[PDB]
């Protein structure tokens, strides 16, 4: 349905 | 409303239950969201020993993430806290170091 993603560092 | 309060320079340890590597997830970590700001990565660790230990630039050298697979626990040692660490801290499962959220610990650090 839905998700919040918090990305690892670039 | 309510949360933890730490003096600048102080320390704090967080913990999070970690189910173990499912089909979808190979790790656990933490992000944080400060008042009026976006959610920001903090740290992530792999269930597999060696595989990955990511830190945001803003916390390198001060925070340490660790795992105890025997207890299904993950831990964040937060040292040398500063006022800019003030935020709500959330833990989430990780795949390859990215955090997936579908429940938080508010922390205020005073100068």
């Amino acid at each position: 349905g839905s998700v919040q993603i918090v990305y690892k560092p670039k | 409303s309510g949360g933890v309060f730490v003096q600048s320079g102080g320390s704090l340890r967080l913990s999070c239950a970690a189910s173990g590597a499912t089909s979808t997830f190979d790790g656990m970590g933490w992000f944080r969201q400060a008042p009026g700001k976006e959610k920001e990565f903090v740290s992530a660790i792999s269930y597999e020993q060696g595989s990955y230990t990511y830190y945001a630039d803003s916390v390198k050298g001060r925070f340490t993430i660790s795992r105890d697979n025997s207890k299904n626990m993950v831990y964040l040692q937060m040292n040398s806290l500063r006022a800019e660490d003030t935020a709500t801290y959330y833990c989430a499962p990780a795949y390859e170091g990215d955090l997936y959220a579908f429940q938080g610990t508010q922390v205020t650090v005073s100068s």
